[PDB]
């Protein structure tokens, strides 16, 4: 359920309708967006991983 | 994925030259409109196909 809440599939799709629209912006990938790239790089500042 | 029923679709293309090929768009050497798309169906007739 929460991955279906990141991408847009499942309970988290709009219903489709003829005449009207079903765009959804997304909320919870882009929290995660920033969060992941602000976690990942502190692992990669160095040549060496381990000390 | 969920919310659109129980059904899932899938599409078939079948080759150029079977019988089963039936369409509205064909004209023969001469330039008129002939009845059948194919060149010639799942007919192996040296008559036929000549």
């Amino acid at each position: 359920e929460w991955n279906d809440l990141m991408r847009i599939e499942g309970k988290a799709k709009p219903p489709k309708v003829k005449g009207r629209s079903q765009v959804q912006p997304k909320l919870v990938r882009r929290q995660a967006e920033w969060r992941y790239s602000a976690l990942t790089e502190p692992f990669l500042g160095s040549n060496k991983l381990f000390k | 994925p969920k919310h659109y029923g129980k059904t899932i679709k899938v599409y078939e293309y079948v080759p150029l030259l079977d019988d089963r090929n039936i369409n509205d768009q064909g004209i023969d050497a001469s330039g008129a409109t002939i009845v059948n798309g194919n060149l010639y169906g799942s007919s192996k007739d040296i008559g036929n196909i000549t």
